[PDB]
RNA sequence: AUGGUGAA
RNA sequence: GUUCUUUGUAAAGUGCCUUCGAAGAGUCGAGUUGUUUGGGAAUGCAGCUCUAAGUGGGUGGUUCCAUCUAAAGCUAA
RNA sequence: GUUUGACCUCAAAUCAGGUAGGAGUACCCGCUGAACUUAUAUCAAUAAGCGGAGGAAAAGAAACCAACCGGGAUUGCCUUAGUAACGCGAGUGAAGCGGCAAAAGCUCAAAUUUGAAAUCUGGUACCUUCGGUGCCCGAGUUGUAAUUUGGAGAGGG
């Protein structure tokens, strides 16, 4: 294959040994806050970061209450391997691959993943009107061996599937998402969650420059960090 | 064949110390003519309703080049390989080794010229960096001399 | 005859520069000529003369949006010219139609076996049973590049 | 006649623009050379002209490493205007009424497109929010008279000014887009319908005593956007 | 001599 | 004369004190072959082998001094 | 990257903005140029021919003239003078100084603006149009903007 350099070599090993002390960090602290030995630590309760246009932070506190988080994938840091303790959280929720998401329900047990995490990954919460149209444009059923992965098309292959939990339509899956369904959990699994696709999606004079402003507004509205106590980042969804 | 003076050029720094050459020198690529003249217009307009320090670029003119030399200014030269009138190049390599200050031939006029904003650039050289870049500017003075003067020893015999 | 060149000159580096020159005030100062023509922008904005970058960022924003503000109103009657001709009205293609369009098996074959583009229909009627059974339509893409392809390859 | 490859000379244009121009002319066929003639005169090809001109200039500002000199150019630059080749096209109203169906047509099959790197999400957007306007005026004067639900969609037919136009509207269903259509010639389509379909919603609204173009009820936005989130006000 | 014209 | 504008830490001139302080090469010149003058030091012009220095070089008379700074250009009477 | 774009070069456009042809020719500025006519000299650096502008043209402010108590752009007249000089016969033939007419000196190259190519051609919208401003593009860094030509000149107090 094409010749590797050294330069390269030695910025991917620093930055995935930066990757790995703060993730291993970042477990540390969170495996001590849940033994309840908060006694010397920088923070123990949880922060969540949202940021919105002009550019607005506003930090709260998270709570027990269930809630509703999309997620998608970013492909960062540039020069970072994903390392084992990131790579099973994103074959768990079958991530790898660019521009992927999937909905999630948002759980104490689920922060810290999350937290460990959110360099790779833009989460947010979405409207209902944005959760339906991301549905209703885009989805896969698995068919039959069934090497098929042809997108959803029919309401009765709905009722094929699933059956026996009512879901009988695009809409009831929609429902089941949007709100803290008892089916919420299977349908999201078997949804076979969606592909997006790319932002400049281009390439050329006037596409080079807009893939170059489009990665220049990125680095402002997306920050990594790196602290142990990092909030969670939280981005308006809803506009993509 | 050729006179020792000619053919001192064509041997060029290699593609890594060329292109952190041309990477440090991209940081500082003089304001062009839009740039110069919004930031004009805003300090006009500050001042119609109502101390920034030296700016720092890479000085480049052939004639303004030559007269930082021989003054110990300057402390990087890059010295096209492709200039038609030769004569204008030939003795700079050498009036730079009697000055004693580095100097580096670097492969394309056109390329110096697009890292100032001009068409072909016969000459590019530094005379003050910031203080960040000073240790990279060493750096980069000490790695040049290590693969041009050591390195290209005989550039200057054998015709 | 060829030789190397020899170093007499330059062996010995020069120490000391050659003219002393002493240096000018402006090299320590700022530029006199960027403060003449930030005075002569000024005096430009003070007579009317140039709109500063804020105002015309104002004056844009505010522009750019008038656009379709303006009535159009308020032809191929040429003997050489004709009108593009609408496609015909429906064909049956209920997604609930009455049991004789839907066509049988045998003929269902012969349908989808037959080329495309020189067939008697695009669809094929069905009975389905409720409302939100009916699935969707991904031909009408095709259908509807096919409309735009013959509209502008039409020899009239 | 005169061969394509012919008029292509004449008109010393590229292939692709040389067939967005036809399409905007509506010129058909080996084509009448007097025709071509006249269409040398159409601002629209000293636009294109200007356009590679431009496109040339930016490449160049990239390629020797200057963002800030292609970000300058990027931002002057303007696009072209199809508001005057509508007249010519469409020299009264009725015309554009009675046209308007193909229009209709492809803005909502578009509008439902799901976004793709052939076309991008602003211009599914615009198709959207036209769709929309729309509906909210066909609602609001309720021209509906024919509903057909079918295979294709459901076949609507609305009365503007007792022209009884048809338009079909397909399901709401995630859609297998096809490699064999050819987007780029569907794209001069899109642009001049929702150019077309932008002038006839004014028109309409200034008829009826409406401000256009109205916004969008924002909290039903964020539940049932779509035709009902639109808020239209009289003035 | 200089500058041109014609021509079994 | 009448006026409307002036504009800005903008420009210019003189004396004093300090530090610097750059001048035209196939060019002069020699050689050689033709032309020019009534010109004895063919100066001047024309082909070509050759071709220099910067307290230097050209033009002259006396063992030194006198004048100028060629190889770039404009200018009404 | 088996690939894109730049620099340089070479060509096309019935593209946009520009100019030379020729005539006239007494005077001017260069090339070229004979014989009659008289004992290399002489008609003669003339006649004719060729090329180039004007109302005048060339030249013009010393690498000058002078050996004096020194003069101080070029140009034309008188004078120097029918002298010097040449040919030593025939003949050819100047110039300094002196008086008069008129008098204006300047523009580049050469040493860094480098704390800001600050210069300019062209297109466009306006206006107070033999042009001015804003914007755009290009020429330019292999040098367009300030100053200086020894009579000096430049950076500072």
């Amino acid at each position: 294959n094409k010749f590797v350099r050294a330069e390269s070599i030695v910025a991917k090993t620093l930055a995935t040994s930066r990757e790995k002390e703060r993730i291993k960090r970042v477990s540390i602290l969170e495996d001590k806050k849940a033994k309840n030995e908060t006694q010397h630590i920088a923070s123990g309760k949880d922060f969540i970061l949202k940021i919105t246009e002009g550019l607005i932070r506003e930090k709260t506190t998270y709570d027990g209450k269930p809630a509703l988080l999309f997620i998608v994938r970013v492909r960062g840091p540039l020069a970072v391997n994903i390392p084992n303790k990131a790579f099973k959280i994103l074959s768990l929720l079958r991530l790898v691959e660019t521009n992927t998401g999937v909905f999630v329900k948002l759980t104490k047990n689920v922060y810290p993943l999350l937290k460990v995490i959110a360099p790779y990954v833009v989460i947010g919460k979405p409207s209902l009107s944005s959760i339906r149209s991301l549905i209703q444009k885009r989805g896969r059923i698995i068919y039959k061996a069934e090497p098929h992965e042809i997108v959803l098309n029919d309401n009765n292959i709905v009722e094929e599937q699933l059956g026996d939990h009512g879901i009988i339509c695009v809409e009831d899956i929609i429902h089941e998402i949007a709100t803290m369904g008892e089916s919420f959990s299977v349908c999201n699994f078997f949804l076979q969650p969606f592909k997006l696709n790319r932002e400049v999606s281009g390439f050329g004079s006037l596409n080079r420059l807009r893939k170059i402003k489009q990665r220049e507004a990125e680095s402002r509205t997306r920050q990594f960090s790196n602290a142990a106590t990092a909030p969670v980042i939280e981005v308006d969804i809803d506009s993509l | 064949k050729v006179p020792p003076t000619i053919a001192q050029f064509q041997y060029t720094l290699d593609r890594n110390t060329a292109a952190e050459t041309f990477k440090l020198f991209n940081k500082y690529r003089p304001e062009t003519a839009a740039e110069k003249k919004e930031r004009l217009t805003k300090e006009a307009a500050a001042v119609a309703e109502g101390a920034s320090p030296k700016p720092y670029a890479v000085k480049y003119g052939l004639n303004h080049v030559v007269a930082l030399i021989e003054n110990k200014k300057a402390k990087l030269v890059l010295i096209a390989n492709d200039v038609d009138p030769i004569e204008l190049v030939v003795f700079l390599p050498a009036l730079c080794k009697k000055m004693g200050v580095p100097y580096a031939i670097v492969k394309g006029k056109a390329r110096l010229g697009t890292l100032v904003n001009q068409k072909t650039s016969a000459v590019a050289a530094l005379t003050e960096v910031r203080a960040e870049d000073e240790a990279a500017l060493a750096k980069l003075v000490s790695t040049i001399d290590a693969n041009f003067a050591d390195k290209y020893d005989e550039v200057k015999k054998h015709w | 005859p060829y030789e190397p060149l020899i170093d007499w000159f330059t062996r010995h580096e020069e120490v000391m520069p050659l003219t002393a020159v002493p240096e000018p005030k402006r090299r320590f100062v700022p530029s006199k000529n960027e403060a003449k023509r930030v005075m002569k922008i000024v005096r430009a904005i003070r007579e009317g003369r140039i709109i500063p970058p804020k105002k015309l960022k104002e004056m844009k924003e505010k522009e750019k949006i008038e656009n379709y503000q303006y009535d159009l109103w308020g032809n191929d009657h040429v003997m050489h010219l004709r009108a593009p001709k609408l496609p015909p009205p429906t064909n049956e293609e209920s997604y609930n139609p009455p049991e004789e369009y839907l066509l049988s098996p045998e003929e269902k074959e012969a349908w989808e076996n037959t080329e495309y583009s020189e067939r008697e229909r695009n669809f094929i009627p069905q009975k389905y049973s409720a409302l939100r059974k009916v699935p969707g339509y991904g031909e009408s893409i095709r259908e509807r590049f096919e409309r735009s392809l013959d509209l502008y390859l039409a020899p009239r | 006649f005169i061969t394509r490859s012919q008029a292509v000379r004449k008109l010393q244009v590229s292939l692709a623009d040389f067939r967005r121009l036809c399409i905007f002319k509506g010129i058909y066929p080996f084509y009448y050379a007097k025709d071509i003639q006249y269409l040398m005169h159409e601002p629209v090809l000293a636009k294109f002209r200007e356009h590679k001109t431009f496109a040339r200039k930016l490449t160049r500002a990239l390629g020797r490493g200057e963002v800030s000199s292609a970000k300058r150019l990027e931002e002057n630059r303007d696009s072209y205007t199809l508001d005057h080749i509508i007249k010519e096209r469409y020299p009264s109203f009725p015309d554009a009424i009675r046209d308007i169906d193909d229009a209709l047509n492809m803005l909502f099959l578009f509008s439902n497109l799901p976004s793709t790197n052939q076309v991008s999400s602003k211009i599914i957007n615009d198709a959207q929010k036209i769709c929309n306007q729309w509906l909210a005026y066909v609602a609001k004067e309720r021209l509906v008279r024919k509903v057909f639900v079918s295979i294709k969609g459901v076949y609507y037919q609305a009365n503007i000014k007792g022209e009884e136009v048809r338009w079909l509207v397909p399901f709401k269903f995630p859609e297998n887009i096809p490699s064999d259509v050819d987007f780029r010639i569907m794209l001069t389509f899109l642009e001049f319908y929702s150019t077309l379909l932008h002038f006839v919603l004014y028109k309409l609204y200034t008829d009826s005593g409406l401000i256009y173009p109205p916004k969008l009820d924002l909290k039903k936005d964020k539940i049932i956007s779509g035709l009902s989130s639109y808020i239209l006000e009289s003035r």
